């Protein structure tokens, strides 16, 4: 295999290359919200997202190396929490707004247009405010998704121990990183653990997410994509 | 069967 | 705040210590489960644990100094992670069953006696694999416990506000340092301490995972009429929908 | 609230 033997400079090269693009919303900005409208926007660019999110993850080292229906289940199982952290990092800069998309920059308050959806922009909001207070870099956000994608789903399925075989490599390439930025070793083993423990509460998100879109989608408050639908469809 | 997310992996 | 200034020796003592014991269920053994005898088992189960767990909580260093309302938060936040751990922490030694009580050893067919249960003995079960794999001593399983508690809930007014956060995550870093010590005494390299230490930190996604998930089916429960929860419980769970 | 009680004793 070709992904166990990558640098730690190599493995951020990599994940850096493979990024996804910053999609912009359909949005008209010139017309207001409503909760059909929001939602809408919401789940046609998430639509747009998942696309391009198959191809990042097939460009994540060691992912292509496992059988396809490895790699739906570990899609299946993280695409939501993905999306979110995606969110939470460029958000990062954007005190009290969830930058969705370049032309979507929604404050708190406009989470309240849709039912039940101020409580997930809180958590959102919050995390974002983390990422801010520990001064998250691009390069260890890199390492965070990638680690998502492999993690979450990886007790649910030789499978699982190439997976834990590249996860310690990015591990290493964290550790890495904040090496080359000059922390102490106690240092380093503290932030390790902070940016993971994040991936809890992101798994958490992505869990409430996950039922307030099948809420939505039984009201009918907003037509979805057959794509979306089934990776709904995966979590029930 | 014929999944979407099966289909957009494989390309 | 006196747990700040513990070593890692007496943070590893004062957890081990503060262990709940294990306790019995009510299970009856000459009569035959229902769905509902067997939700009623794990929620009795659940209500008694659950006081012990206030009170191994007032026992996790730097817990004490937060104010009501936020221990509040912390543990209604908490609750079922903690539980599951424990379970999962029991169950280390069966392979395929889940010790909830020394009188109460289920298998995945069992869990398919209460309908939607089988799914989360089953990632109970794979994550009870997992700890077997990985090797899990008692050391770190209390300060992943520990860690679960005063994380959780952390991210749910100035100064105040923030120095209860700042508080908790001086405490985490404590537990972090704790886990480097355990693990360098064992004798792991420093590339294996932070690769370990990483391995470890990722079940708590799992164990979130099952947590959201089994309050879900606890709902589904309750508002199915399939068992009768204790004020406690209700409580518990009705945090999660408000 | 019971959990707030109980974590008063
Ligand atoms: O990049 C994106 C695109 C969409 C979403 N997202 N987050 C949601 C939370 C609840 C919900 O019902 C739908 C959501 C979408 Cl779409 C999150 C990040
Ligand atoms: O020690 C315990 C005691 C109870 C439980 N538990 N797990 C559950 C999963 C689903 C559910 O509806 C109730 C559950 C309980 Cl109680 C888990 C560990």
């Amino acid at each position: 295999s070709l992904a166990l033997s990558l640098t730690a400079d190599q493995m951020v090269s990599a994940l850096l290359d493979a990024e996804p693009p910053i999609l912009y919303s359909e949005y008209d900005p010139t017309r207001p919200f409503s909760e059909a409208s929001m939602m809408g926007l919401l789940t046609n660019l998430a639509d747009r997202e998942l696309v391009h999110m198959i191809n990042w993850a097939k460009r994540v080292p060691g992912f292509v190396d496992l059988t396809l229906h490895d790699q739906v289940h570990l899609l299946e199982c993280a695409w939501l929490e993905i999306l979110m952290i995606g969110l939470v990092w460029r958000s990062m800069e954007h005190p009290g707004k969830l930058l969705f998309a370049p032309n979507l920059l929604l404050d708190r308050n406009q989470g309240k247009c849709v039912e039940g959806m101020v409580e997930i922009f809180d958590m959102l909001l919050a995390t974002s405010s983390r990422f801010r207070m520990m001064n998250l870099q691009g390069e260890e956000f890199v390492c965070l998704k990638s680690i998502i994608l492999l993690n979450s789903g990886v007790y649910t399925f030789e499978e699982k121990d190439h997976i834990h075989r590249v996860l310690d490599k990015i591990t290493d390439t964290l550790i890495h990183l904040m090496a080359k930025a000059g922390l102490t070793l106690q240092q380093q083993h503290q932030r390790l653990a902070q940016l993971l423990l994040i991936l809890s509460h992101i798994r958490h998100m992505s869990n409430k997410g996950m039922e307030h879109l099948y809420s939505m989608k039984c009201k009918n408050v907003v037509p979805l994509s057959d794509l979306l639908l089934e990776m709904l469809d995966a979590h029930r | 069967k014929h999944k979407i997310l099966h289909r957009l992996l494989q390309d």
